[PDB]
Formats: C-alpha cells, structure tokens, sequence
C-alpha cells in the first residue's frame, strides 16, 4: 500500500479584479486513496454552493477533482480551501493568493 | 470501445 | 501532440454498500465516455459532444459491458482480500489502466494493461502482449493464474483488433474538435518581495490541450534551479493555466524573457515584463 497526500492549489479562473465576478477554484491532485472531503471558505466559514468535477486519476494511480464556486473578489473578504484525507490528522486549510 | 477483461479474475 | 491514443481508466472502491465502480474513456488524453456505478442510473454516458454521432445502441452495449466490469471487479476485490489474509471491511481500490497508442500504418504502436491495488503497481502485461510482470507476492498467484488460462491472448486481440479499430473511429467523428486548440493567452506580473527584490511570474492562461512548456531567460540563456513552477491546472471552463516565476533584482527586470511554447501557438511567444500604463 503506498497512500498520498494531496496536493493543493487555490486560485480564480480569471486574472482577480475587486468587484467583477470570477470563479474560485480548489484543485486537489496526487491523492491516493479516493476518499477526500473538501470546502470551500469565505472569512473562514463553509460555502454551500460548491460544485466539483468527476473524479479522475492519473497515469501515476493519485486521484484529482476540482471543486469550485462562482465568487466576486473583494478586499475585505478572505477565501481558503479546507482539505482533509486519510493521510492527514487534521484539515490543511490553504488560502486564496490572487498572485499564485 | 471499453475492454471486458478476460473471464480469469485477477 | 504524438501518436492518437485511448485508454480506459477503471476503478473499483470497497466501503464499509457494494463497491463503487467508475470507468473513464480518453481518445487523445480527453475524457470522451464515463460509466459510474453510483448515479441514479448507471450507464455510460458521452463525455465529449462528438460522441452524440453514436445512437442509442452503442450507449447499450457500452453499458452491459460495464455491468461485467463491475462484477469482475467485485470478484477481484474478494480474491484480493483472501490474498493478504484479510475479511471484509474497511476500503480498499483496485484500478486498471488499458488502451492503445496509433502506429503510423493505423495499427497498435503500444498496448497497455496495468492494474494497482492500493495505489501500488500490481500487474501488468509486458510489451510483447504475451507475458506479465507482477510486483509482489500475492500478483505472482495473479501472475500464474492468467498465464496457465491464456488471459494474455485474450487482452491482445482486444488491443491489436477492437481498440485500434474503434479509436480510428473516433478519431474520424471527433476530427473537428480533436484537431482544437486554445493558444495560451501570456502575460508577466510583478510582485514585491522582503527587501526590495522582485518576483517576476510569467502566466499562460486559457490554453487547451494541457501540454505546455514554460521557460525563463536571462540574457537569452536558459534558467534553471531559479525558476518556480506550479503545476498545471485546470480553469474550470475545460482549459488550463500554469505560471512560472523568477526572482530578480529590482531594475533589472528588463534583461529577463519568458518563453512559452504550446501546440496552439504558430510561434513560441517570447514575453517580458513591462509597467502598465496608469492613471
Ligand atoms: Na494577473
Ligand atoms: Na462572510
Ligand atoms: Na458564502
Ligand atoms: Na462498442
Ligand atoms: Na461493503
Ligand atoms: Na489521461
Ligand atoms: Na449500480
Ligand atoms: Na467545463
């Protein structure tokens, strides 16, 4: 057995621009196994309107799905993607980085 | 055209 | 890019529920079919739009041969568990791998059949379509089994015959939006640092298919261990994006170029940061 940990990155479909609609995306990669429980934040609580992709896996075995929700960026407002898997004791939360 | 695997499982 | 291919990516999960069981069709490393055990009504479904062009028989015959998958898959499952002296419980995956690549006179260049367990390598079919490589004690059982009932032969016929026959028909029905291509749109950015230096990221966004290469320069010459790289990723709207950073002293900036190559730019685009104009 050889299990992995995601990978995350957290990022918008389009180039950040305050107050102009955009989509924030999590893309979580390399995992192995399957199961993988992933939220999107806003100022550190749960979005409820999270769709996400089908999931796939890679010619190396790992599993990968995007989740992603419409969102306008905004100054004051702070998105994260909260990730937990198997192979972690506790959730990895990531923040949205307009520059990343 | 998908695969059905030979009647040998694994 | 390279020879056409296919492949057929299947999984089958074990949950403390029957096994969940997923195949995914690719023609060119696009996702073109999908079958999944746990929707509301199982079949296998189009992924790609071209793939409408087939009619409703196909969709049915697709379908049955995923029922078989996902009892042969079951079965596995069970002869695993015995295998590594184990009962039922728990979650444990089992995947496979199988497809073709095109040779340059329409027939098989390459087949592939591979399977996992537990996200290791487990077995697969050697090159020669003829003999099997297993990874550990319990594939070796595997391993002899398939070679005393002849399995080889059968997963040949499939990738010689079946497989390369079919991917020449969806190369011929998706033709037009196979051949599709969505150049990278690039820019540089400039951020600040911890004591006045810069980071430069050069981006390539919205391009489709996701092979592409990103480079920078100093003074035309390749860099190399400097250079911060992200993983590609997708944009959720089927293309992708990737950017590549530098950091550089501040002012000289301008002797620095990125360069971006991709399948659907005519020319390599050579890029390098300049102040946008401001108000
Ligand atoms: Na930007
Ligand atoms: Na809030
Ligand atoms: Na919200
Ligand atoms: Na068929
Ligand atoms: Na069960
Ligand atoms: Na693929
Ligand atoms: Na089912
Ligand atoms: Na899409």
């Amino acid at each position: 057995m050889i299990q992995r940990t995601p990978k995350i990155q957290v990022y918008s479909r389009h180039p950040a621009e305050n107050g102009k609609s955009n989509f924030l995306n999590c893309y979580v990669s390399g995992f192995h196994p399957s199961d993988i429980e992933v939220d999107l934040l806003k100022n550190g609580e749960r979005i409820e309107k999270v769709e996400h992709s089908d999931l796939s896996f890679s010619k190396d075995w790992s599993f990968y799905l995007l989740y992603y929700t419409e969102f306008t960026p905004t100054e004051k407002d702070e998105y994260a993607c909260r990730v937990n898997h198997v192979t972690l004791s506790q959730p990895k939360i990531v923040k949205w980085d307009r520059d990343m | 055209s998908s695969l059905c695997n030979f009647r040998a499982y694994v | 890019m390279g020879p056409h291919s296919m492949r057929y990516f299947e999984t089958a999960v074990s949950r403390p529920e029957e096994p969940r069981y997923i195949s995914v069709g690719y023609v060119d490393n696009k996702e073109f079919v999908r079958f999944d055990s746990d929707a509301e009504n199982p079949r296998y479904e189009p992924r790609a739009p071209w793939m409408e062009q087939e009619g409703p028989e196909y969709w049915e015959r697709e379908t049955q041969k995923a029922k078989g998958q996902e009892q042969w898959f079951r079965v596995s499952l069970r002869n695993l568990l015995g295998y590594y002296n184990q009962s039922a419980g728990g979650s444990h995956t089992l995947q496979q791998m199988s497809g073709c690549d095109l040779g340059s006179d329409w027939r098989l260049l390459r087949g592939y059949l591979q399977f996992a367990y537990e996200g290791r390598d487990y077995i697969a079919l050697n090159e020669d379509l003829k003999t099997w490589t297993a990874a550990d004690m319990a594939a070796q059982i595997t391993r002899r089994k398939w070679e005393q009932s002849g399995a080889a032969e059968h997963y040949k016929a499939y990738l010689e015959g079946e497989c390369v026959e079919w991917l020449h028909r969806y190369l011929k029905n998706g033709n037009a939006t196979l051949l599709r291509t969505d150049s990278p749109k690039a820019h540089v950015t400039h951020h600040p640092r911890s004591k006045g230096e810069v980071t430069l990221r050069c981006w390539a966004l919205g391009f489709y298919p996701a092979d592409i290469t990103l480079t920078w320069q100093l003074n035309g010459e390749e860099l190399t261990q400097d250079m911060e790289l992200v993983e590609t990723r997708p944009a959720g709207d089927g293309t992708f994006q990737k950017w590549a950073s530098v950091v550089v002293p501040l002012g000289k900036e301008q002797n620095y170029t990125c360069r971006v190559y991709h399948e659907g730019l005519p020319e390599p685009l050579t890029l390098r940061w300049e102040p946008p104009s401001t108000d």
